[PDB]
């Protein structure tokens, strides 16, 4: 499901080297480190951003995201 | 050319800076409104210079008026600064270029770089304080200084002359900051990590505001601009880059993404990462 | 054969750890993990892409221009 | 705990294979080499860190911490 | 020998994950890993690299670059 | 000791995978895979680094190295 869409309002690199980025007021993490630096470029480049998960909860996990431009 | 900037008012000094850039400078077509722009430094040919008398020191009087600063026309560095009493140039080492005619031209060892002027000093930019007290500590130390080689005190002076003359003609931030110490309640004006940040940058912002067309925002590495009147606040005058400063590496001045105007090189200096599991794991 | 030529529409990262990009309308995935990076900097800045492959699904060759 | 707050400063690596950050006025380090890009970045691009920390003792370690565009 | 110097003209990722640039008119391929990204930036920006190889024919490998500042 | 600090004039993936930047005229190898993409963002935003090293000879190895904002 499309769990949250929208610019990263914040990211957050966590001690156990997991990756949280905050999306339309909700907060979703990830272990995939591949996704640390590519959202860290959409991030900074104000990119929309679409989390996918079986789970939406503010807080789950996450390992399927979209990067849209304008 | 000789312009006189005078510390007496806001008013005064403002209107001093404000007459140097219409002098020296051409509006940007695209960053304008009214008489108040983001402007191009006019080409002059290397060595040009224009003098600036310091003025006002003490409010409205004619004293403490023998302080001159060279500035370099093309990039508004401070070449050095003349004594007019004694009729001596004190030059930086990094301008044997600039010949001033009519005065005692006394080269000195000491670059004019802020690496060197912060150590010869023993003060750093950041933090540094300013008010019409240490500005006019800061003409003595430059009147008493004699030799070829700078003193702690004459560095001091420099770096607190440079911010509100050179400093203050190329960001209108720096200009509206440091003239709340002109006023009646004399207080300190402290140079933020802000305004270090915006000098570090100028010749990055130079070749990059250029090209703007009135995107939503401005990224220059760790410069930020959201609309066209924090350009206006922040920025009065850049280089002319039809100059050294304004080409670090590459030819292509920007790259318009999601309606902002970047610097290339900043986003290809985040965009050179190769796959994070493979960068991390190979040690 | 050249499968697709123009800009990235859309890029998404897998959980199968695969990553797919939409070109000129048709959508195809990559395994390599190197292709990652490689292919949101291309969307980010506006390159053409030409996705490359034996049949036109996954692919592991792309060519890359500024615009 | 936050323990600073602010652009970054400098970085470094150093011989022993640890990267320090100076945030707000203080030194902290970090052996995490997933985090020496996302900083990197972070520093050319004046993002805001916060840095975070069980403890914030001058001169200790971290491998939390937060990154906002402003 | 110094074979080409000029901006990279394209780039390409190839099915054996080597790593093709072009540059002054003629394709070279790396198979050096880190060269990837790092010669796509330069592509990018417009960054001058100079290509060093046993060979300059069109379709030679390499495994030695220098980015210039030109 | 400090050997350089200054603006990276080149850099140079070598041919044993270490990686050159000449700063303040000499030319400084560093055979640590962490600092390749973080020298070329140096090199790219003409940021000032610092090379550190026991010897600081043109042609010197080194494992340290500060990147400055000034």
């Amino acid at each position: 499901a499309d769990c949250a869409k929208g610019k990263i309002e914040f990211s957050k690199y966590n001690e156990d080297d997991t990756f949280t980025v905050k999306v339309d007021g909700k907060e979703y993490w990830t272990s995939r480190w591949n996704l640390q630096p590519l959202l860290q470029s959409a991030q900074l480049t104000g990119m929309t951003v679409t989390i996918k998960s079986s789970t939406c909860e503010s807080g789950s996990g996450f390992a399927e995201v979209q990067f849209n431009n304008d | 050319r000789e312009f006189t900037i005078d510390f007496s008012t806001q008013q005064s000094y403002v209107s001093s800076l404000n007459s140097i850039r219409t002098e020296i400078s051409t509006p940007l077509e695209h960053i304008s409104q009214g008489t108040t722009s983001v402007s191009v430094i006019n080409h002059t040919p290397p060595g040009s210079y224009f003098a600036v008398d310091i003025r006002g020191l003490d409010v409205y009087q004619a004293r403490f008026d023998h302080l001159r600063l060279i500035i370099e026309q093309n990039n508004l560095y401070v070449a050095g600064f003349v004594n007019t009493a004694t009729n001596t140039f004190y030059r930086f080492s990094d301008f044997t270029h600039i010949s001033v005619p009519g005065v005692t031209t006394v080269s000195m060892t000491t670059d004019s770089s802020y690496t060197t002027l912060q150590r010869v000093a023993a003060l750093e930019r950041s933090g540094m304080q300013i008010s019409r007290h240490s500005l006019v500590s800061s003409y003595l130390a430059l009147m008493e200084f004699s030799g070829n080689t700078m003193t702690r005190d004459a560095s001091r002076a420099v770096l607190r002359f440079v911010t509100v003359t050179a400093e203050a003609l190329r960001f209108r931030q720096i200009q509206r900051e440091f003239r709340q110490a002109l006023s009646e309640t004399a207080p300190v004006y402290t140079m933020t990590p802000g305004d270090v940040d915006l000098t570090l940058n100028w010749g990055r912002i130079s070749n990059v505001l250029p090209e703007y067309r009135g995107e939503d925002g401005v990224r220059v590495g760790r410069i930020s601009f959201n609309n066209i009147s924090a350009i206006l606040g922040t920025v009065a005058v850049i280089l002319n880059c039809h100059q050294p400063e304004c080409q670090i590496t590459g030819d292509r001045p920007v790259i318009k993404i999601n309606n902002t105007l970047w610097e290339s090189n900043t986003a290809a200096a985040f965009l050179n990462r190769k796959s994070q599991f493979l960068y991390t794991t190979g040690k």
